């Protein structure tokens, strides 16, 4: 007979995740300010990491944290983000004190807990952006043309964040990021 | 179809303690 697993084995997650950190410098290629921190594939290892890092709210504005599935870099150019998009959560100044941190953690839980049923396979990662003009949080998916999976994720996510239901959020494809001048950024889906 | 695989709910993850 062997020993009992629940007693000593760690709680494995669906996928192994990687945490990346961005530091602005506005004097270096965007890619060069992007650095990997570490990875993990268990609930315990997740908390070990989370517990020893600054709360997004305490970071110097201009930085971002990013949690994506191992193998998927947190950038548009990636094979898995190229055709994708993101559900964006735009916060106001005040919300940096009341919601940023909790919102970001809930995002993290949705990611590692695979809280979107089979549609959690279309998820690439999430990223938090600390900015003085207003913070932002977003969940990236691989195919912005996959409305069924995209609308499902948006709903659950918005519901998991618990923000007032009357507040609508939009989903935008990375490929349409304005490139002209403002050119007006828009949404493929809304919930 | 697809495979089941690991799905954790809020409570459980939080239950595993850490940052409340
Ligand atoms: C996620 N991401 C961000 N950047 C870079 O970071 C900048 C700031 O992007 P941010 O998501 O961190 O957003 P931020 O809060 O800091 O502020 P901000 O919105 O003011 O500006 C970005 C937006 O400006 C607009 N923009 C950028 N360049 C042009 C342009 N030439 N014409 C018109 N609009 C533009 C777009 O709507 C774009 O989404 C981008 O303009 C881009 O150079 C990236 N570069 C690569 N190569 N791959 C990436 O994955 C990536």
């Amino acid at each position: 007979e062997v020993a009992n697993p629940e007693h000593y084995i760690k709680h494995p997650l669906q996928n192994r995740w990687a945490l990346w950190f961005f530091k602005n410098d506005k004097s270096k290629t965007w890619q060069a300010n992007l650095r990997l921190i570490s990875k993990f594939d268990t609930v315990e290892d997740f908390w070990a990491l989370y517990n020893h890092i600054q709360l997004s709210s305490n970071l110097m504005p201009g930085c971002d944290y990013s949690l994506f599935k191992d193998g998927i870099e947190p950038m548009w150019e990636d094979e898995k983000n190229k055709r994708g998009g993101r559900w964006l959560i735009t916060l106001n100044k005040q919300q940096r004190r009341s919601d940023l941190d909790r919102f970001w953690l809930e995002t993290l839980l949705c990611l590692i807990g695979e809280s979107f049923d089979d549609y959690s396979d279309d998820v690439c990662g999430a990223v938090v952006n600390v900015r003085a003009k207003g913070d932002k949080i977003a969940i990236w998916t691989t195919e912005c043309e996959n409305r069924e999976a995209v609308t499902h994720i948006g709903r659950v996510y918005k519901e998991r964040l618990g923000l007032p239901p009357k507040i609508v959020i939009g989903y935008q494809s990375h490929a349409d990021t304005a490139t002209k001048s403002g050119s007006t950024t828009k949404n493929r889906f809304v919930v | 179809p697809g495979g089941t695989r690991i799905i954790y709910d809020r409570k459980f993850l939080m239950e595993c303690r850490n940052s409340p």
